[PDB]
């Protein structure tokens, strides 16, 4: 807190910056717990105040229902709100939120299989499509390509994508059968 | 030999990729022609014989030729997709995996959630020697090696990333010289990376558009067995014409709200059916003959189906379709029943659907207006308002078309990527390093040349 | 030309009442709601025809027995034995019907396809009678806005 | 009307700070200035945490600033909330 105050009140000090690099680890550790607000102080001047935020307070504030309460309060104050009572309504909301977060803290006590089946179907069906290259069955294709035919080229080109589409059909069928077995 | 086979294969790939969209519209035109011919299709007579009835008699060869042509065009559209859109999908996936490896440690620091099929499937591509096949950054493995090798372990990082460091060291050191002959067919076959092709095929199969095109081809094939299976291809008009996109968006903008409204309608109708089944059973005789009464509310399921099917579709509610309540001890109760059913179901809920569609229209129009207003009033890059630049005549447009053009920023990224790293100047090297570390501070935010040199320029 | 033809047939003078739109600019702003999204309205009608054609395909392939429109048992007037006749029946009668095609076709009780035909009628009512006419409603109101 | 109310809430929260009420452009003169201001300097969550800390802290252990804010809070005087002013606006020339 001391170093943060010094750095933020002397922003152009090279020596202070070097001290900040020397103290980076401690500042990084205490960054979540360090609070920072601005108030109009007794000297008719805007003063920046540093305080401590607790881990329990942070967790209870990040609880989803507290976030819903915050959103509802913001909606209300923006729509049916006047600037006279904005800071009064905000303080009331803060008090209620503090009480409910303390209550939550004190009451606090100290698809996977479908995805796996789909992945298995992918693995198996792709392995079937690749066994033709794995088996080294290219002797047959080599025998057809002893002599060039543009018709042979076109036939092989279309056959490759046709085999890919058939493999996709098998994959879809496998996924459907697996999903039926799961839901059964 | 091979240098010409591969060349002609590439020529065919390029042709199909170029004509993917033309073949995409041709498939819709042929589908419309087939479905127009199918309007002259008659039942002929104990098996019923579906017969194409026409005076000319030539529409049957026309139908078979059109069906065969539609199947061929569907296959060619699948090929065109594989030639044109699949590379973009693979590039995006490879980029995302690389970024999550480098800046997130998706397979070093923390592991996938086992609920992300994409995350689990992307585990395979890491070990492949053909990684960034499409993504430009070929040094992602080296970047991850430098970032996490000294802390998480050099050997296990190398094993995860599929790098042979010992072989690399031997190659850098003294090594024998070995030729490489690409003409060998065994070499051609063993060159391909099986595991990377497996991962790519998995990504393609999980791609939604490829699945839709496969469904299109399957329906086209089934159309030969039954010609009325060609009617499913008329559902392609929504994707074919973006003019139907904006009409259907009104329905799909609040589709969840519409589904919930239908569910609420079913719940309200179920409550009304409960009330009728408990108190107004005598009034649900639907048979006019006195011999056999057809009671529609003696069973809960039958009464609920009667309500949902007949009363909701009825203009005045269930009271339009159930008996008259005059001269009964529950006359006032049943009048309240019918009036409330008409008001809540026929009027209010259908009004909710009306309002949802109209509000979707209005919201989409407001979003378009907001986009136009933002682009007309503030610069995309710096974010400064139009008035400051407009102090000089045409200043905003000069700034947004010469100084801070997003097209110019895209062209700079292309030029910097396609330029050799050794040839980079000082500014280019600075921007390149920040881009490689994903630091977007070089983008001018809140400042510009005119604002920095305001007094010197003027 | 219409004024000249009116002498030969006096009812040709009724086409001149179409001139009120241009004569009164107050009707300009009412008709602009229709004409602001005229292309969208035409596309909505085309989509309605496509959806009704799909429903007619389904009925022609599975629900032909229910389209007898003649009350006399002597001669059945089958409205879906032909694809064109079934499509015209749908577009003309079912769309104009308040509850859909189920208001005008036979009752499905006591049949093996009862649930399928109930789904057919309910979906027809929801998509055609409710949603699409709602799209036209929204187009006109959005043009006003 | 409900959609317009939600849009208005979003627009207000995106264009002006909740506490001081100063527009986003003034802070945005510095890159990311508005977001830095609304997430570090004038965070309503930070203001709530300060109230919790000041309530849970012993009154004897209060510092000068804490005692000042505590007295104003007990008298329900919200003048300490910065309205129309901030650290950056007060020290505009000194900071930059
Ligand atoms: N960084 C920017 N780059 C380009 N235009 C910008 C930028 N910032 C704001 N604009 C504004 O965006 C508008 C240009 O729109 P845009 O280039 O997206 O397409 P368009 O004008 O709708 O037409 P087209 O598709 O033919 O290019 C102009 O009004 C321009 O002032
Ligand atoms: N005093 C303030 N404190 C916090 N945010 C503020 C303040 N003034 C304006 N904002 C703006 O409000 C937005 C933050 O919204 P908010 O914290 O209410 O929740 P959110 O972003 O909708 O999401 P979440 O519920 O996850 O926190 C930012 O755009 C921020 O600039
Ligand atoms: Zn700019
Ligand atoms: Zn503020």
């Amino acid at each position: 807190v001391l170093l943060t105050n010094l750095s933020e009140h002397m922003p152009n000090d090279t020596r202070l910056q070097t001290f900040l690099e020397l103290a980076e680890s401690v500042l990084n550790y205490f960054q979540p717990f360090l609070g920072r607000i601005e108030i109009m102080g007794s000297a008719k001047r805007i003063e920046r105040v540093y305080f401590e935020i607790s881990e329990s307070s942070r967790t209870q504030w990040e609880k989803p229902q507290v976030k819903e309460s915050k959103r509802q309060f913001i909606f209300d104050v923006v729509n049916e709100g006047g600037e006279k009572e904005k800071m009064e309504l905000f303080v009331n909301f803060c008090e209620d939120t503090i009480f409910e977060m303390q209550l939550a803290a004190q009451i606090s006590e100290s698809s996977i299989l479908t995805v796996r089946s789909a992945l298995f179907a992918l693995r198996y069906n792709i392995l079937t499509l690749m066994r033709m290259l794995s088996l080294k069955s290219l002797k047959k294709q080599m025998k057809k390509v002893k002599k060039m035919t543009v018709k042979d080229m076109v036939t092989a080109f279309f056959s490759s994508y046709w085999s890919i589409f058939m493999t996709l059909l098998h994959f879809v069928a496998s996924v459907f059968r697996g999903f039926f077995r799961i839901i059964c | 030999f091979w240098k010409k086979i591969i060349a002609y294969q590439q020529k065919l790939l390029n042709y199909f990729a170029r004509n993917f969209y033309n073949m995409r519209m041709l498939a819709l035109f042929v589908a419309f022609a087939i479905n127009f011919i199918l309007l002259f299709y008659k039942v002929s007579t104990i098996a019923v014989h579906y017969v194409l009835e026409e005076s000319s008699g030539y529409m049957e060869p026309t139908l078979r030729i059109l069906a065969i042509l539609h199947t061929v065009i569907s296959f060619f559209c699948i090929i065109g997709y594989y030639c044109l859109k699949v590379p973009l999908v693979i590039f995006k996936r490879e980029k995302e995996v690389a970024r999550k490896l480098e800046f997130d440690g998706l397979y070093i620091t923390e592991q996938p959630s086992e609920d992300d099929i994409k995350g689990q499937w992307d585990r395979l591509v890491i070990n492949t020697q053909s990684f960034p096949n499409n993504y430009w950054d070929k040094f992602v493995k080296r970047k991850v090696m430098d970032k996490y090798g000294e802390f998480y372990g050099r050997d296990r990082i190398s094993e995860l990333l599929g790098m042979d460091k010992a072989a690399l060291d031997f190659s850098d050191a003294r090594e024998k010289k070995k030729p490489k002959k690409d003409s060998s067919l065994s070499a051609v076959l063993n060159s391909i990376d099986v595991k990377y092709q497996m991962w790519k095929l998995g990504v393609v199969f999980t791609d939604n558009s490829f699945l839709y095109l496969a469904w299109y081809m399957t329906m086209s094939v089934l159309g030969h067995y039954n010609n009325f299976f060609f009617a499913a291809h008329l559902l392609d008009i929504a994707m074919g014409f973006k003019t139907l996109r904006t009409i259907l968006s009104s329905v799909t903008h609040n589709g969840k709200q519409l589904v919930l409204t239908v569910g609420l309608l079913a719940v309200v109708v179920y409550l009304y059916t409960v009330v009728a089944f408990n108190f107004f059973r005598k009034f649900y005789n639907k048979s006019e003959d006195g011999d056999t009464p057809d009671m529609k509310c003696d069973d809960m399921l039958t009464c609920y189906m009667f309500h949902m099917y007949v009363g909701v579709r009825a203009g005045g509610g269930i009271g339009d379709e159930i008996e008259d309540p005059a001269g009964d001890e529950y006359e006032i109760y049943r009048i309240i029943f019918d009036i409330t059913f008409f008001f809540f179901v026929i009027v209010i809920l259908l009004a909710i659907i009306q309002g949802l569609i109209i509000d979707a229209f209005g919201e989409l129009r407001d979003q378009q207006e907001q986009v136009k207003e933002d682009m007309e009033t503030k610069c995309f890059i710096c974010g400064i308002g139009n008035d400051y630049f407009d102090t000089v005549p045409h200043g905003f447009e000069t700034h947004t078309l010469q100084e801070h053009n997003l097209a110019n920023y895209l062209f700079f990224l292309m030029y910097l990527i396609n330029k050799d790293e050794t040839e980079h100047t000082g500014q280019e090297s600075y921007v390149w390093k920040m881009y490689q570390e994903r630091c977007w501070e070089f983008f001018p935010a809140g400042d510009c040349f005119r604002k920095q040199y305001e007094d010197q320029l003027n």
